[PDB]
């Protein structure tokens, strides 16, 4: 069984599954949790950063792609670097050549197509990281969820990483409430933090522990880490 | 141009080469050595375009040195030259030909005979009693055509070169600042440190 | 600039009664300056002779090329290449570089060991083959040679006679050409043997 | 995408055998008989036309092929591998020879060239050897007449006579008695005919035999007149009738 | 070279002279400059002979393959192929071509591809060295929906003039009629067109 | 080693199993076809089976028009069949362009066989599971039928058949030819040859046909075409008044 | 160089002169300008000597291989299409101007190819420096339905026009008749009207006239 | 995937041995025996033919002794085809060296080059090596008479007498037994024959089963003569020695 | 033996290509989507599983347009479908660039077909895990198509695929039998919504979002356009109505 069919991404299992892709999705589950949620005016990212020892840094989980787009990663960091860079380039091109801010929806379509190549090609390897993408553009706020299988989805909110299901159910109820937090960034953030709290077990989210990011109408994608996230606990 | 002469006597090859390097309106140096030892019994003198000159020489040096090692043996003079000719003959049809002319003087330890070969930037090679590149030939060949004898001693050849040098200083337009003489014989290669006044 | 006129030199081959002869001048110079009084231009791979006039560097290069090509041939085929065949090799080898030719004018001479008939031929720098029954001329003094030959020549001469003819043809044609001369060499070719004679000639 | 099969498919087994090569030779064993007998003034190569249906037209298939106007080839093995070996063989006769010397290659050299093609399929990455063995016969001004066999390894050897395929052993034996160094071509054709008869299971006539020769020059086959050096091709495929005329003289 | 193509009620006719020159020598006085790229899509060729033969030969190929794969090609498509070659290779070609063909839905059609590789669809078109001379006449004597008989005349007169004045034109006048009725080959000798 | 049954390399018996499994793929469709030569035409008939009512009947064919003169019928799955058609077309076009005359049937075939021989020798290429029957009326050879298979074999036939019931049809046909002694139906019109064809397919498969059960293709001097359901019917009627 | 082709009732014949030049000097007084592409397809060439022979050998080779591969006799339109396409690829750098004719299963054919790769077809054609002297004649005496005999003359005369009135032509005339049923016949030196008159004197020098310096024997074997 | 069918022809065993080289050396030991004996005025190469018959043409045959250039030859043991490939390339390198230096190539240089090509198949590429082993007999101005040997691993070494192919150990012992530093060509011949005679897996050593070659520097000449014995001559020398 | 299903281009002893077949299962595990051809166009509709309320309504679009007149919908591995569409798009452009007229459906189809079929010829690629229903309007009418992972495709009067496949085809067959006249694109839109709704029962657990799109010679000018607003509710209603 499996042991014969999981040898590469160019092999389908007798059930129609792609094991290498599935194994890839597993590293995401192994990673720290991060949540994304959007109102009609802003989109936030709150992510629990994970340290190695009490003597090291907490791996950065949020990356800025352009002034209007950014993401949070869950999984293999190198792969997020490679993917954020690509999203960085595509954002650049749109600007330089068309003097147009890349549509989040399109940023999505582009990522999906980038991953997919590594999931039908010999010797390659799927990407081992999921991504929560947020952005403000010509049609408002957006939040996209990316999975190495190639599936990208747009939601009002969500979370990924270990224990992600906590916040996912949280937001799923908290929806009617947060989708109306228009014109009040700090609140959405709270809603995000609360959400992120539902996928905790370890210890309470601290200064070196949290990561939040926000983009919106009159707010450029900005990274808040440590000293500044203090007010949101 | 710079001066490059060579004369094969009975037991050696003497190469004499001008010491001047001029660029534009000024003589930049008066002690240049337009020679590289290819192997302990093979010396090559050169003249031509600015950089190509040394670049070509040093390259041929490296290659002959490498062979010597790989085989712990010394290629015959005839061998080095043919090699050299081929590097030039292939260069003439390249993007930027090496614009260098060379005289190769070596003492063939096997045949126990000195040899001098003239090869131009086109890969035109020929073996001779004496030869020259540039305009120098234009005075010296006739001079040597007259005063040369195959059984000359190394000393006799030096004196003959002297003549060649005096004539060139008398009639050539450029001050080439004298020459550097070198003798290639059975015992190797040595520089006549006393030619500026012998 | 005209590659074909820098070094100077001529070659001519004729056919006699069960023989051929091919001769050449010994000069090699750089424009006005005579440089070498010892530059032979006739070569032979086994019993097939090839004389080459033109840019000395190319003359040398092609000899080397034909030695190589003839050598391998002999190893694969296990018999010495024949004139008729060598001619085709030369031709094709020349046309291979149609748009960046070797500035030469080759001449082939020899006697087929099988049939014994005398054979000679000439080619332009890109391979046109000119197989003739009488004579082939090449070099800076081509015109002059064409002049000497066309007149001096007559069919089926014996070796000893052909020698004189080819010689006078070369000799006198050279004397009307500045870039050629400085000594000459003639090859008399017969099935069994081949003789090489050097000629006394004006040294100017 | 792309031929990622960049490694040899024929390796060495711990006993020193090149598997795929021995195997191709087996495929050769399973194929119809073909033979070649060399005479003093000619060579004949023959084989049987294993019509794979009476609905198929035997003539639209040349098991015996002309490589040059003085060299022919016949085989025993996997037909397709042969067809393409012929193409390449005819092409290389030009590219590596007529286009350089202005004359057709002599047999041994053309053989040598075919041979090389086969060897390469024994070592190159991503290919299986050729499932065929060939008998190439020809003539050339300097070596006279010759017959050669080339195996899937790429080995080749010169024969006075031989056979390959199915009934090879028996036939090889039959030839050894009949053959001698004073055979005129007709006699060899005959011998070829006999030796072939023994391998042939059923029908035996010019509609099932493909026998070709390499003999005297045939100007009537040239197609043009006026040039006294090209005396004509020496390779002739016998016609059905020509075979029968010798069959009816069993 | 003198060529033109005229559409009419029943289809379109292509006309041309038959002269090919190397300077002022007449290389061939009976050339056929009317070339088929498809059963009912022909082109009039003017410029380099080599270039135009080369181009036409390729368009025929592309169209043949087009046919096998997707069926009968429109004239417009024949033009696009030509345009593509002429435009994409403008620096190495001297070819001005007129493309005309008949189709059941579109009736007759003419596209002219001048030197820059641009494409122009017109009721009729004229090109070739001798054309300059007939701009006036043709613009004056051309009306739409003419009849085969009429159209044959207009072409015959136009080209006769062109042949008169231009020394680079001459020979006979060839035409090609393309209608539902098929494909007809017309020719007119000097002794007839000269004194028109 | 034991992988010799995965890629086109020899087995110890000297066989290529992938080639052999490919031949078995050809039968996956369950369609029989045959082709016969008239006095100056060539007809091929192949069954047409449209099971699903949701399909557009006119889009189901294993008959392809290769060039103005060459027609080809494929016995094999559709995706491998079409892959073979495209290339045939491409080769025929290229041949015309380079050589100045239309590609002959036998030559197109041989070319197509050669490609096949290659998949038989190179590991990375899988043979295609299809048999190709090329028919036409060659300007130099007369009506023709050349067939090629996954092993890279190709040959010419007086007539031929292909499919699961190859042998049934074959023997029936073989017998017709032993009877007449000539190598072609001795008929003037292709309409009649088409009849003979369908007739014999019936006599051998023991089955009656309707107009949507056949697919016929004919090849005459300077043209090859496929029949309409209606033209076929005109054939189906002409026969149902003879038998 | 002066070459022509004239189609007749059941075939086509071609001819050409035999002079080759290196400028104003006659290199070859009798070179062969007629080339066999295949047994029944011949080409007459003018332009650069080596190019005409090279392009002729090359296409003849590929033609031989197409014949063997297709089991059919070569067709002129094939040689025609291949020559043209080769020449065209070279944008005229291969200075080959040719008249290609011959018989094949489809009939008798006559075409002309220019070094830039344009082709022509006609009942009579000529090319070369002598093209005008020849065409003049052709335009004077050709008529449709010529016999093998008449065409040979027509072609022969035309070449003569060139030989006589064109310095760029000379020596002899070569013909190749390609008749539909028979084997193609190459008539090398059909006509030889420029035979050099017997010399007035003989310059057989008395032996010893030449001064030799040193004499030696050459080794020819291994 | 593709990897699936890759034999990894260039890997090391846990013992630090190259499988394929080892397995090729095995193939070779089943091949006809070739012997080369180096004298003070010649070198002898002799080879025993594998695959015979009454019908095989031995006249126009040369399956084991090849001329690499006028002063060098090789005796082969292994796939005759694999051999030709190497031989053709070795023939060219000889001519390249000639063109470049205008001197005949030194025997060892030729040898080393060939051996390096072999080593290649050993270290990168993923292809099978060549099932071949050579004995090179050549002459040159620097060392004179030389005899060397190369095999699939690409290692080469020099000898005074050597053998390759089947029954190496046997022939070698026999060679070590009767060979002596100051021998002579005519004698080396005998020894060579003798040795083949006592290693042959056949009944008797007949001419038709042998290939013989000598490289002699005749005193009355100066040029090194390479002579590949003709059948009749083999039979003759075979008689002189006494095998008959 | 076995293992005949570990590599994509391998033929099994029965002449099957197992990898292509496993690909199919990946399809079967996906959402349903159908295409109904009508009197002058084609309609496409697909079931969209609403995995959660967090999913923004009407945003994760699945149907795709190729060029301006072709609609594409597929079930299975979504990305694989996207991959096929990108190529679809590139192939159309290539065709338009060279021939000016937009790509004819039959032509477009074969183009997709040959691409997929290609993905079953080598073992260094895995077949596509999608079946695509697509089509549009061209120079001569409407064309509906369906392509399988093997590369097979044929024209359809109606077509469906995914988990609800069977009930859908059931309905589709009803329509073909009852309306031999054809169907007005307006009706088809409705009927599509129906067939989808019913096809949703084979997956009656999660709520769904309906998606339709059409291309009609008189309702959308022969251009592919999605069904929005007024026209969308009408069908959703007609659907929720006949479900009981
Ligand atoms: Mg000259
Ligand atoms: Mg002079
Ligand atoms: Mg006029
Ligand atoms: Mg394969
Ligand atoms: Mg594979
Ligand atoms: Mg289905």
């Amino acid at each position: 069984f499996r042991n014969n069919y999981d040898g590469d991404t160019v092999t389908f299992s007798p059930t129609g599954r792609l094991f290498q892709v599935e194994y890839a999705l597993e590293a995401i589950k192994q990673g720290s949790v991060t949540v994304g949620l959007r109102s009609n005016t802003h989109a936030v990212l709150v992510a629990l950063k994970r340290n190695a020892d009490e003597l090291s840094s907490y791996q950065k989980k949020i990356i800025k792609c352009d002034e209007h787009m950014g993401l949070s990663l869950a999984g293999l960091a190198p792969d997020a670097r490679v993917l954020s860079n690509y999203l960085r380039q595509q954002c650049n091109y749109s600007s330089l050549v068309f003097n147009r801010k890349l549509a989040v929806e399109r940023a999505g379509h582009l990522l999906c197509d980038k991953a997919q190549k590594n999931t039908q090609s010999y010797g390659g390897r799927p990407y081992g990281v999921g991504l929560l993408i947020i952005g403000y553009d010509k049609s408002g706020a957006h939040l996209l969820e990316f999975q190495p299988s190639g599936n990208v989805t747009e939601l009002y909110g969500t979370a990924i990483g270990a224990r992600s299901q906590g916040a996912k159910t949280y937001l799923e109820r908290t929806l009617d409430t947060f989708i109306k937090i228009d014109g009040n960034p700090d609140e959405l953030i709270k809603a995000g933090v609360e959400a992120i709290s539902q996928s905790l077990r370890d210890e309470s989210l601290t200064v070196d522990n949290l990561s939040i990011a926000i983009v919106g109408k009159d707010t450029p994608f900005t990274i808040y880490d440590g000293e500044a996230v203090a007010k949101y606990i | 141009m710079d001066i490059i002469l060579g004369i094969r006597v009975q037991d050696s090859v003497i190469l004499a080469s001008s010491k001047a390097v001029t660029r534009g309106i000024s003589v930049l140096k008066d002690s240049d050595d337009k020679t590289r030892q290819l192997s302990p019994h093979t010396l090559m003198s050169f003249a031509g375009e600015a950089g190509d000159t040394v670049q070509f020489a040093e390259y041929i040096q490296a290659n002959i040195q490498l062979y010597s090692i790989r085989e712990d043996y010394e290629l015959s003079p005839q061998a080095v030259s043919s090699f050299v000719r081929q590097e030039l003959a292939k260069s003439i049809r390249s993007r930027r030909p090496y614009q260098v002319n060379v005289l190769i003087g070596g003492y063939d330890k096997k045949k126990n005979k000195p040899e001098l070969y003239q090869i131009d930037y086109l890969g035109t090679k020929v073996e001779l009693p004496y030869g020259a590149h540039g305009y120098s030939g234009f005075y010296t060949f006739s001079l040597l055509d007259h005063h040369y004898r195959p059984d000359m001693t190394t000393e006799e050849g030096l004196d003959l070169l002297k003549l060649c040098v005096q004539e060139l200083e008398k009639r050539m337009p450029m001050d080439f600042k004298g020459v550097i003489v070198k003798i290639v014989d059975k015992d190797g290669i040595r520089q006549v440190d006393d030619f500026q006044a012998q | 600039s005209d590659p074909s006129s820098i070094n100077g030199g001529i070659v001519v081959a004729m056919t006699g009664k069960d023989c051929v002869a091919i001769a050449c001048d010994l000069r090699l110079g750089s424009q006005s300056l005579g440089v070498s009084n010892k530059f032979e231009k006739i070569f032979h791979y086994g019993h097939v002779f090839l004389g080459i006039t033109g840019l000395a560097t190319d003359v040398t290069t092609l000899n080397e090329m034909f030695r190589y090509k003839t050598n391998l041939y002999k190893l694969k085929e296990e018999r010495a290449i024949e004139p008729e065949t060598f001619t085709q090799l030369v031709s094709s080898s020349l046309y291979e570089r149609r748009f960046g030719p070797y500035f030469v004018g080759p001449v082939v001479a020899g006697i087929n060991s099988k049939s014994g008939k005398p054979f000679i031929a000439g080619f332009d720098l890109i391979g046109c083959i000119d197989e003739a029954k009488d004579f082939i001329v090449s070099g800076t003094a081509s015109d002059q040679l064409f002049g000497m030959c066309e007149s001096l020549y007559e069919p089926n001469l014996e070796p000893e006679d052909l020698f004189e003819t080819i010689s006078q043809a070369l000799l006198n044609a050279a004397d009307r050409d500045a870039l050629s001369g400085w000594g000459a060499v003639v090859y008399i070719i017969k099935k069994d043997e081949v003789v090489k004679r050097y000629l006394k000639m004006r040294q100017d | 995408m792309t031929d990622r099969y960049s490694f040899s498919l024929t390796t060495f087994s711990p006993s020193g055998k090149l598997g795929q090569i021995d195997y191709a030779l087996t495929a050769v064993k399973q194929g119809v008989t073909s033979l070649g007998i060399k005479a003093t003034n000619g060579v004949v190569i023959a084989t049987e036309k294993k019509s794979s249906s009476p609905l198929a037209m035997s003539e639209t298939l040349s098991k015996v092929s002309l490589l040059t106007p003085d060299i022919g080839a016949v085989y025993s093995g996997m037909g397709p591998d042969y067809r393409v070996l012929v193409d390449k063989s005819r092409k290389v006769a030009h590219t590596s020879y007529k286009r350089i010397y202005g004359e057709y290659p002599p047999t041994k050299l053309l053989v040598s060239e075919v041979a090389k093609i086969m060897q390469e399929a024994t070592q190159s990455g991503g290919v299986r050897p050729f499932g065929v063995s060939l008998l190439i016969a020809g003539h050339d001004e300097f070596n006279g007449f010759s017959l050669y066999q080339v195996d899937p390894s790429g080995s080749y050897f010169p024969w006075k006579a031989t056979a390959i395929g199915k009934g090879s052993v028996a036939a090889k034996t039959f030839l050894e008695k009949r053959w001698n160094d004073e055979l005129e071509l007709e006699d060899a054709i005959h011998i070829a005919l006999l030796t072939l008869k023994e391998s042939v299971e059923g029908e035996f006539n010019g509609d099932t035999i493909e026998l070709a020769i390499i003999g005297d020059e045939n100007p009537d086959l040239l197609g043009y007149t006026g040039i006294p050096t090209d005396k004509g091709p020496r390779f002739r495929k016998l016609t059905s009738q020509e075979i029968n005329d010798r069959l009816e003289a069993l | 070279t003198s060529i033109m193509a005229v559409t009419f009620k029943d289809g379109v006719i292509l006309g041309a002279d038959s002269r090919t020159t190397t300077g002022a020598y007449i290389a061939n006085r009976v050339t056929d400059k009317l070339t088929r790229v498809h059963d009912k899509i022909w082109c009039c060729r003017s410029g380099s002979a080599a270039d135009t033969q080369a181009i036409a030969d390729i368009v025929q190929y592309h169209l043949e393959l087009y046919t096998s794969q997707y069926g009968t090609p429109s004239t417009e498509t024949a033009a696009s192929v030509f345009k593509e070659l002429c435009y994409e290779n403008k620096d190495n070609l001297t070819a001005g071509i007129i493309v005309a063909g008949y189709d059941d839905k579109n009736k007759g059609e003419v596209y002219t591809i001048p030197l820059g590789g641009s494409v122009h669809k017109l009721p009729y078109a004229i090109a070739g060295s001798g054309s300059t001379f007939i701009y006036g006449y043709c613009d004056k004597n051309f009306r739409e929906n003419m009849s085969k008989e009429e159209t044959v005349d207009f072409i015959k007169h136009s080209l006769s003039q062109a042949i008169k004045w231009d020394g680079s034109s001459g020979g006979v006048i060839r035409m090609v009629v393309l209608t539902a009725a098929g494909v007809e080959r017309l020719i007119f000798y000097p002794d007839e067109y000269e004194q028109l | 080693a034991g992988y010799d049954r995965h890629i086109t390399i020899f087995s110890p018996e000297g066989r290529l199993y992938q080639v052999e499994y490919a031949f078995k793929a050809t039968n996956q469709t369950n369609i029989n076809s045959l082709a016969v030569r008239g006095k100056d035409c060539t007809v091929v008939i192949s069954q047409k089976k449209v099971p699903d009512k949701l399909l557009d009947p006119t889009t189901v064919s294993y008959i392809f028009c290769i060039s103005r003169t060459i027609g080809m019928v494929v016995n094999g799955p559709i995706p491998d069949a079409r892959n073979a058609a495209l290339r045939a077309k491409a080769e025929a076009a290229e041949f015309r362009y380079k050589y100045g005359y239309d590609m002959p049937c036998d030559v197109l075939a041989k070319r197509m066989a050669n490609l096949s021989q290659i998949y038989t020798q190179r590991a990375y290429m899988r043979p295609l599971g299809v048999i190709l029957t090329f028919v036409s009326v060659d300007e130099e050879l007369g009506p023709s039928i050349y067939k090629t298979d996954p092993a890279g074999y190709y040959v010419g036939y007086k007539a031929t058949a292909t499919g699961p019931k190859q042998q049934e049809i074959t023997t029936n046909l073989e017998n017709h030819f032993k009877k007449s002694k000539i190598d072609h139906i001795n008929e003037e019109s292709w309409e009649k040859v088409v009849e003979f064809a369908i007739t014999h397919m019936i006599d051998a498969l023991g089955t009656e046909f309707s107009k949507n059960d056949l697919e016929v293709g004919v090849a005459t001097k300077d043209k090859f075409f496929t029949l309409s359901a209606e033209n076929i019917e005109e054939r189906l009627v002409a026969i149902a008044e003879q038998d | 160089t002066t070459i022509v082709g004239v189609k007749f009732n059941n075939g086509v014949v071609i001819a050409a002169d035999t002079r080759s030049t290196q400028g104003p000097i006659v290199a070859d007084k009798n070179c062969a300008k007629l080339h066999r592409i295949s047994p029944k397809i011949w080409c007459a060439g003018a332009g650069t000597a080596a190019d005409t022979e090279a392009v002729t050998q090359l296409i003849g080779s590929n033609i031989e291989l197409h014949s063997l591969y297709t089991s059919r006799e070569p067709r002129v339109v094939s040689a025609l299409q291949m020559l043209k396409q080769h020449l065209f690829k070279y944008q005229g750098h291969i200075g080959a101007y040719l008249i290609v004719a011959g018989v094949d299963p489809t009939g008798s054919h006559l075409f002309s190819i220019h070094a830039h790769g344009s082709t022509d077809v006609g009942y009579y054609l000529s090319l070369g420096s002598g093209s005008l002297a020849a065409m003049a004649v052709l335009e004077s005496h050709w008529k449709q339905d010529l016999t093998k005999e008449e065409a040979i003359k027509l072609a022969s005369d035309a070449i003569q026009a060139g030989i006589w009135n064109d310095l760029g032509s000379g020596s002899n005339v070569d013909v190749c008749v390609m008749e539909i049923g028979k084997d193609a016949e190459y008539l090398r030196n059909y006509l030889t009207p420029n035979v050099r008159e017997e010399k007035q004197k003989s310059y057989k020098f008395p032996r010893g006239t030449t001064a030799v310096l040193k004499e030696s024997i050459v080794n020819i074997c291994d | 995937g593709s990897r699936r069918y890759d034999s990894r022809t260039t890997i090391f065993s846990p013992e630090g041995r190259l499988y394929q080289v080892e397995y090729a050396l095995e193939s070779i030991s089943h091949a006809g025996t070739a012997i080369g004996i180096m004298a003070s005025d010649g070198i002898v190469l002799a080879a025993e033919r594998k695959v015979t018959s009454t019908l095989l043409e031995q006249d126009t045959s040369t399956e084991k002794l090849y001329k690499l250039n006028d002063k060098i030859a090789v005796a082969v043991a292994g796939l005759t085809a694999d051999a030709e490939i190497l031989i053709n390339t070795a023939r060219i390198h000889a001519q390249n060296y000639l063109k470049t230096y205008n001197e005949d190539i030194p025997v060892e240089i030729l040898v080393r080059r060939l051996s390096d090509i072999k080593q290649g198949y050993t270290q990168h590429g993923g292809l099978r090596p060549f099932g071949v082993s050579f004995i090179y007999a050549g002459y040159d101005d620097r060392y004179g008479y030389q005899l060397y040997t190369s095999n699939p691993s690409g290692n080469y070494t020099g000898w005074k007498a050597i053998s390759v192919g089947a029954n190496t150990s046997a022939a070698q012992t026999l060679l070590q037994m009767d060979y002596k530093d100051d021998m002579k060509v005519d004698d080396a011949i005998e020894l060579a024959l003798k040795t083949l005679s006592k290693t042959t897996d056949s009944s008797a050593l007949t001419y038709d089963r042998l290939e013989f070659a000598t490289i002699r520097k005749g005193a009355n000449d100066g040029e090194v003569y390479q002579k590949i014995f003709k059948p009749q001559e083999i039979k003759d020398i075979l008689v002189k020695t006494g095998i008959t | 033996g076995t293992g005949y299903d570990l590599s994509n281009s391998v033929f099994s002893p029965d002449g099957r290509n197992f990898q292509v077949e496993y690909a199919v299962k990946a399809v079967e595990n996906g959402t349903t989507s159908i295409g109904i051809k009508c009197n002058d166009g084609v309609v496409f509709a697909v079931e969209k599983l609403i995995t959660s309320k967090l999913l923004v309504p009407q945003k994760n679009v699945k149907i795709q347009v190729v060029d301006r007149h072709i609609g594409c919908v597929y079930s299975g591995l979504i990305p694989d479908g996207r991959h096929l569409v990108n190529r679809g798009r590139e192939e159309a452009a290539s065709f338009k660039k060279l021939y000016k007229t937009p790509i004819p459906i039959p032509a477009f189809a074969d183009r997709l077909g040959q691409y997929v079929q290609a993905h079953t010829l080598y073992n260094s690629v895995r077949p596509f895990g999608v079946s695509t229903i697509f089509g549009g309007v061209d120079k001569n009418g409407a064309h509906l198509y369906m392509l399988e992972p093997s590369g097979s495709y044929w024209g359809y009067k109606g077509a469906a695929t995914g988990k609800g496949r069977q009930s859908a085809k059931a309905e589709l067959e009803k329509l073909v039998d009852h309306h031999p006249e054809g169907l007005s694109a307006r009706e088809a839109v409705k009927q599509a919504a129906k067939i989808i709704y019913l096809a949703h029962e084979d997956n009656k657990e999660k709520d769904f979002e309906l998606e339709i799109s059409w291309c009609s010679l008189s309702e959308t000018n022969g251009l592919h356009k999605f069904v929005k607003g007024d026209l969308l509710q009408e069908a959703i209603d007609f659907a929720q109505k006949e479900i009981n």
